[PDB]
């Protein structure tokens, strides 16, 4: 019974883990874009 | 795996591993794996092997197949490993190692406290903590119960439990290691054990530290769950042995500790000598391993000092204990011309009466030829050598009982500073174990009886209570009885109804002055004859021997002088003298004399009274058992007798108990509680509208998709199999932990902000302090300050108006207090005169009723005499009428 | 808080002392009912014994008259 | 002051309520003792009645044997 409940749970959890992984990839790319933006800002401040 | 492998019985090891070759009818041919020896057993004899994965496995409830031999082997391997603890479902079993191990520390205590059994290895700390947590959560009373034979180790478990309690239950004063400064009551509690042990324990063939007494501790808690008080109850002790010592056995440890440890100054004060100088000390000095008598003497006295004893109330105990030791030296010799006792060694009596502060002349004659009041007359008692011996030994018993009573009351009164309020309590029961030797008198029987009666109580609570609960809730279950029952043996001894048991017969034949111990045993044999648990004399009828059946084996008893134990006879003249002793301490010990007996209450009935009370407490509280097992009778570490542990395990009924634990449903909860505790798991499925909560519970149980064999639904309680609720609770809490951490960060943030804000006020205060102190410190070496200091008190501050105003203000307060004191005085005066008049009226009325009673009772006696007279005359008339009728 | 502790201790002690008196009331009532049953039983015994006595006297007088 | 008033009121009310229970204990004990005396009296009646019955039977048998 426990194994069957787990089997059902693993299927759901793998799909949700893919969603979470995708969310982290999006936030990673957002943080990378932020890093580029603030790097540009730092260069502008240095030139100023 | 090789399915032909089996446990086969062994004369040396109880059971041992072997391999089946073939089978024939009801039998199997097998080869022992240790030597290759062939043998044939019955198919009922051999048992199935414990697989490798289950070797040394923890809880007995987890075993793939319940086998006595597998349990035995797991126990032996664990004893060789030194892991003494093993779980058995709801309870725990242990085994005496006879050797100290580092299984106990503050680090371990902190590691165990508040954790669940499933996440931890076994320990007594876990049992103590579980009882504490359940006590706190349910707000009911709880108890811990250690059980086993005389050598089995209980006192080590008890020592660990009260130590654990004395740290976990402590309230924090707001002020880390084992030298931590505990609270005052915990400090007393941790000293009470060594105090009581010194006065109450002795060496026996079974145990070098054998407790001669039964005890019960309890600790009381507030609504917050912290300790606020404690009590120490103690039951009747094996006091007889102390001056009638069997070979290689010892008296109470305090005697040896005093005789060895006393300074020359102390020795002269107490009029003491070294060993072998005392008639009451058979075998002379008897040694004991591991102890250091002088050092023990120091530490027990220091323990009494920590318990807040004065030096006088220590030395007074030493005086009385010296007195019982010395009085044995009052040797008697009988005058053949008169059969009366005489005392050639009157020096001993002079020493004793000096230590007691009474008259030597009266002390001598009240022992040798006393004058005793018998009703109306006061008459010279003829007194033999044996009667004089009996009198002084009985006096020693009386002195000892009074001193032990004083000790027990004094130690409780230390705790009795605390208030009468409390929420609930946790108990600790520690009764002396099963015990036997070359003589079996009444003094051992009561202890052995309570040991087996406790096992019978366990039978009820473990087996019967379950069937009753399941039947009450009406669930799908089937009754079973494995036949664990001691009741006929209890009924043989006790008298709740007829026919009369051992105790009742002993009391009845004790009361009758014409009867003796032979009369008692004869009546027992006649009236109990062929009772399933009784057995007659082993041909030695002249020895007045008889026997009774117990689960620990049949025991033969010796009835000699049981009547004096029930009657408790004591000398009235010496009692009167001691009651009026010159020593205030002795006068206090002997203040009560209403149990004087020159021939009241039966010791059996007294014992029953305390027993029913404690047993009712055991029925009301929730007990936690911790069973301890004897490895061998030679008091040796590492060595283990398979047959001893086997038969102890069997009679404890653990193989039967664990079966019903796994087969039944140990967890149980009311439906409303089940829903309110776990609803989060099915909140979308459970309807909001009001209904029978069991429907919501069914919906939740279905959502969890539980197997219907794992639970049973009653009308009120839902029963569940082991631990499921505690794992669901863990999962539910884990679901909440994420938001809890976020809230915790906010609360800790608030706390940090508060602390920082306070620190700012402290910083600004400190800055102005520093300005002031630096300014003064720089300048105070200037000379002018001395002149300023001379001049200022002549000029500044008028003072006297402020002083006058202050005096006037305080005068008003003092006048107010006076008015209140006078009002209270008047109230007390009004109540005083009322109580005085009521006292007067009651005294007058009492005197009237006493006179009326006297008048009634004297005439009652007169009428009884006339009744007897008329009855005798009527007998004479009946004789006469017969003589007439025969003549006619 | 000290006033609370004192008054609560007083309340607790006074309550438990009189609760023991209430237990004594329960015991007294039980004993009363037991003795009431004993009185009824003994009254039935007196009824039967007196009837038997009177019947014995009747038979005695009858036989005495027949002799 | 309000805590004092409340706790004192509670103490007073609970004390008088349980004092009424103590009076009920006194009444119950009085009734118990009364019924105990009645039991002893009735036991004495049974003693006398039974003795009289047995004596009547003895005399009956004696006279029956004499006839
Ligand atoms: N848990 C334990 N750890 C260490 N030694 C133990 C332990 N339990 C028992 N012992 C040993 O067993 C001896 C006797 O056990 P004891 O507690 O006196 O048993 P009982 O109270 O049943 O007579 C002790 O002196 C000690 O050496
Ligand atoms: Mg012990």
């Amino acid at each position: 019974s426990n194994l069957e409940k787990k089997q059902k749970k693993f299927d759901q959890m793998l799909a949700e883990e893919k969603n979470i992984s995708s969310k982290y990839a999006d936030e990673r790319d957002r943080a990378e874009a932020e890093a580029r933006e603030k790097e540009t800002k730092a260069l502008s401040l240095a030139r100023a | 795996s090789a399915k032909k492998l089996v446990w086969v019985p062994s004369e040396k090891h109880g059971f041992e591993a072997a391999s089946i070759k073939e089978e024939k009818g009801d039998e199997v041919t097998v080869e022992l794996q240790e030597n290759g020896k062939k043998v044939t057993l019955s198919k009922d004899d051999i048992q199935k092997m414990n697989p490798p994965k289950f070797s040394k496995v923890e809880d007995m409830a987890e075993l793939t197949c319940l086998n006595e031999a597998s349990v035995l082997h797991n126990l032996r391997e664990r004893y060789f490993s030194g892991l003494i603890y093993t779980y058995s479902g709801l309870f725990c079993v242990v085994v005496n190692p006879y050797k100290q191990l580092p299984i106990y520390s503050e680090k371990i205590i902190d590691m165990y406290k508040g954790k669940k059994r499933h996440e931890m290895p076994p320990h007594i700390y876990a049992i103590a903590d579980t009882a504490y947590r359940s006590m706190l959560q349910d707000r009911e009373d709880q108890s811990i119960l250690c059980t086993g034979e005389s050598g089995a180790g209980k006192t080590e478990n008890t020592k660990k439990v009260i130590q654990y309690l004395a740290v976990v239950a402590s309230s924090h004063k707001g002020k880390q290691g084992p030298s931590f400064s505990y609270g005052e009551l915990e400090k007393q509690l941790l000293q009470a054990n060594p105090i009581l042990e010194a006065f109450g324990n002795a060496k026996t063939v079974k145990n070098d530290n054998s407790s001669r007494f039964g005890k019960f501790i309890r600790i009381n808690f507030d609504v917050t769950g912290y300790i606020v008080g404690a009590n120490i109850e103690t039951y009747l002790l094996e006091k007889s042995r102390a001056i009638r010592q069997a070979k290689d056995e010892r008296t109470f440890h305090i005697f040896y500790y005093l005789i060895a440890g006393a300074s020359e100054q102390m020795r002269n004060d107490l009029l003491l000598e070294g060993f072998n100088n005392y008639t009451f000390l058979s075998n002379g000095h008897v040694p004991i391993p591991a102890q250091q008598d002088d050092e023990m003497f120091q530490e027990t006295l220091e323990a009494m000092r920590i318990m807040g004893f004065t030096e006088e109330e220590q030395t007074s105990i030493l005086r009385v204990v010296s007195s019982v030791l010395q009085l044995g030296n009052i040797v008697f010799k009988k005058e053949r011309n008169t059969d009366q006792a005489s005392m050639p060694d009157n020096t001993a009596a002079q020493k004793v009466c000096h230590l007691m502060g009474i008259n030597v002349t009266d002390f001598t004659r009240s022992i040798l030829t006393p004058r005793i009041k018998v009703g109306r007359d006061v008459v010279q008692k003829a007194q033999t050598k044996e009667q004089a011996d009996f009198a002084i030994e009985a006096l020693a018993k009386a002195k000892f009982e009074r001193l032990f009573r004083w000790i027990l009351t004094r130690v409780n009164k230390a705790l009795d500073k605390t208030k009468r309020q409390g929420a609930s309590f946790l108990g600790i029961l520690d009764i002396a174990g099963f015990e036997i030797f070359e003589i079996n008198s009444f003094e051992q029987l009561c202890i052995n009886y309570t040991n087996e009666k406790l096992q019978q109580l366990f039978n009820h609570t473990m087996f019967i209570l379950e069937q009753e609960e399941y039947q009450r809730e009406g669930i799908e279950w089937n009754f079973i009885d494995f036949g664990l029952d001691l009741q006929p043996c209890i009924e043989l001894i006790e008298r709740p109804t007829n026919p009369p048991g051992v105790l009742a017969l002993l009391d009845e034949e004790c009361w009758f002055p014409k009867a003796t111990d032979t009369s008692f045993v004869e009546k027992l044999i006649q009236e109990q004859g062929n009772h399933p648990k009784f057995q007659k004399s082993k041909q030695l009828k002249d020895k007045t021997e008889f026997c009774i059946l117990h689960y620990a084996g049949k025991v033969s008893y010796n009835a000699s002088a049981w009547l004096t134990k029930n009657m408790d006879p004591l000398n009235d003249n010496v009692t009167s003298l001691l009651n009026q002793s010159s020593d205030k301490f002795v006068a206090d010990l002997w203040k009560d004399v209403d149990r004087i007996v020159g021939l009241f209450r039966t010791v059996g009935q007294l014992y029953k009274e305390q027993l029913t009370k404690l047993m009712t407490t055991l029925r009301n509280t929730n007990p936690n058992f911790v069973r301890c097992i004897i490895p061998n009778h030679e008091k040796r570490a590492g060595k283990l007798d398979a047959h001893l542990v086997l038969e102890q395990l069997r009679c404890n009924g653990v193989l039967e108990g664990i079966r019903i634990c796994r087969q039944g449903f140990p967890n149980r909860i009311v439906f409303q509680e089940f829903r309110q505790r776990y609803e989060i798991l099915a909140a979308n499925a459970i309807p909001k509208g009001f209904m029978d909560g069991k429907q919501a519970c069914i919906l939740m149980i279905k959502a969890l998709e539980l197997d219907p064999n794992l639970y049973r639904i009653g009308q009120s309680k839902i029963f569940f199999r082991t631990g499921v609720l505690a794992h669901l609770e863990e999962e539910r809490d884990l679901k909440i932990t994420d938001v809890i951490i976020a809230f915790q960060a906010q609360c800790r943030g608030y706390l940090a902000r508060k602390a920082f804000a306070k620190r700012q006020q402290q910083l600004t205060a400190m800055k102005v302090i520093q300005r002031n102190c630096a300014a003064y410190l720089k300048l105070r070496n200037w000379q002018w300050w001395r002149l300023f200091t001379k001049v200022k008190p002549l000029l500044q501050v008028t003072r006297q108006e402020e002083e006058m105003q202050a005096k006037d203000e305080e005068l008003q307060r003092t006048k107010e207090r006076q008015q209140k004191a006078e009002a209270e005085l008047k109230e007390l005066e009004q109540k005083h005169t009322q109580l005085c008049e009521e006292k007067n009226l009651l005294q007058e009325k009492l005197q009237a009723e006493t006179e009326l009673y006297a008048e009634a009772e004297e005439m009652r006696v007169r009428l009884a005499a006339k009744k007897q007279e008329l009855e005798e005359i009527l007998h004479e008339m009946e004789a006469r009428i017969e003589e007439e009728e025969e003549r006619s | 808080e000290e006033k609370r502790r004192q008054l609560l201790k007083q309340l607790h002690e006074h309550e438990t002392e009189l609760e023991d008196e209430r237990k004594q009331r329960a015991l007294a009532a039980a004993a009363k009912k037991k003795l009431e049953v004993d009185v009824k039983d003994l009254e039935s015994q007196v009824d039967s014994v007196n009837k038997a006595r009177e019947e014995a006297i009747k038979q005695l007088r009858k036989l005495q008259a027949q002799m």
